[PDB]
């Protein structure tokens, strides 16, 4: 018995948007310039501080806390620095040609070449941010995404007869999330086809941040055995499940 | 694992 | 304007199926306890054969000709290794357990580990195949979804209105396959969602295995063809 | 000069 297959579109909605992280801030002094070293630094502890508030965001999820707990590291294993990046997609919609890693800390792509390769993978987010404003990206429509993110991407990953009612109960709050978005498009006044059009619109962006996280998980591994910057103990244990 | 002990976590 | 945009979803289908590339074999000498080296070699000289007639299906892609040479080339450089998975994982579905990258090439797992570091993105394809046989993943679908894969996987790293303009093209198609096998609405708009984010896997196995694939380039276990090297290298 | 370029335009 799962409360989350008794939720209405509205009330799916509704858990998901008071379910949200705090928005974080760095520890950025503009009095002087970062070094690749510092700057860095900035980004690893935030997304350290962050991956806290993710855990406690993830339970709140509806149908995670039904999964059993080392199903629950997996997905988060899998998917911590993808739910990052949507985040931080999802700030920085009104910042053209800027990403907001925290309300002080906003930059442009120039000062993103500090960091040696963090280039390539700045152009991506600032691309797909440009393509969320493109296409009015809501906030309802946001939280649905991020939850999909956090279901999806470690579901086909997983042996027993057991296993698949979980993982079915994981398609089934999936296929939930879906109708809450077809829900949110009608609301908004378009056609069905309409509807499946945005629909596949917003899952092919998924895929796009599926790569963004397998290039940025590498470039952190780059600078993990780099020994340049300090990485928290709970991030190297994020970066090692996928080493 | 940290991420398993904050996931318990109470 | 493109000719593309102006088809039915009926013509979309058939001119998708008509454009599939051929099941090719794989060199035959069956002395099938394999070395490291010698599995590599047959999958990459597969590889190879196959990248040659899956830019001429590329070509056949309603609205693929359209675009310039430049975006063409882009497209298929970051898509390629997902269009050669999925339509490995598309041909192993009556084959559970087992991987067919050529009907006298059909592995298992237990053959995956012949290779160093290999055997994780077996398990992946494997159970990328499992998800698309418990699906009942149609050939209508798949073709739709392979183009998919061709037009989104490189979009966003870039004209790109009129790759956008085809995609909903698909997406239409999708659903009007799935509404002629009678699902309903909600039926509709779910599955259309599982198939998707099924996508979102293949890039994770493309990008695990454009690793792999470099780790062969440095260790010279096997040269590598020119092409391949050239579609290995668009990736740094 | 790239091979891709080539088989695209044959
Ligand atoms: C190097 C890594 C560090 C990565 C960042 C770490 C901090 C962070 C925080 C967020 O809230 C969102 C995304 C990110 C990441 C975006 C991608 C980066 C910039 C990679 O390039
Ligand atoms: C090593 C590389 C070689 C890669 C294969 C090369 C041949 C091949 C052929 C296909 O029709 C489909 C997929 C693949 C690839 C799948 C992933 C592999 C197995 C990597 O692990």
């Amino acid at each position: 018995n799962s409360l989350a297959l008794s939720l209405t579109a509205d009330q799916m909605v509704s858990a998901l948007l008071d379910a949200e992280p705090p928005i974080l801030y760095s520890e950025y002094d503009p009095t002087r310039p970062f070094s690749e070293a510092s700057m860095m630094g900035l980004l690893t502890n935030l997304a350290d501080r962050e991956l806290v508030h993710m855990i406690n965001w993830a339970k709140r999820v509806p149908g995670f806390v039904d999964l059993t707990l080392h199903d629950q590291v997996h997905l988060l294993e899998c998917a911590w620095l993808e739910i990052l990046m949507i985040g931080l997609v999802w700030r920085s919609m009104e910042h053209p040609g800027k990403l907001l890693f925290a309300p002080n800390l906003l930059l442009d792509r120039n000062q993103g070449k500090c960091v040696e390769g963090m280039v390539e993978i700045f152009d991506m987010l600032l691309a797909t941010s440009s393509r969320f404003r493109m296409m009015n990206l809501q906030g309802e429509e946001f939280v649905c995404l991020k939850s999909i993110i956090l279901l999806n991407s470690g579901v086909y990953t997983f042996s027993t007869l057991k296993s698949l009612e979980e993982k079915d109960h994981i398609h089934r709050v999936l296929d939930k999330i879906t109708d809450t978005l077809i829900h949110l498009m009608a609301k908004a006044g378009l056609t069905l086809q309409q509807q499946h059009q945005r629909l596949a619109q917003l899952l092919l962006i998924l895929s796009h941040i599926r790569h963004m996280s397998n290039k940025g998980m590498e470039h952190l591994y780059s600078m993990k055995c780099k020994n340049v910057v300090p990485l928290s103990d709970l991030l190297l244990e994020m970066l090692d499940a996928h080493r | 694992k940290i991420l398993h002990r904050l996931l318990q976590d109470s």
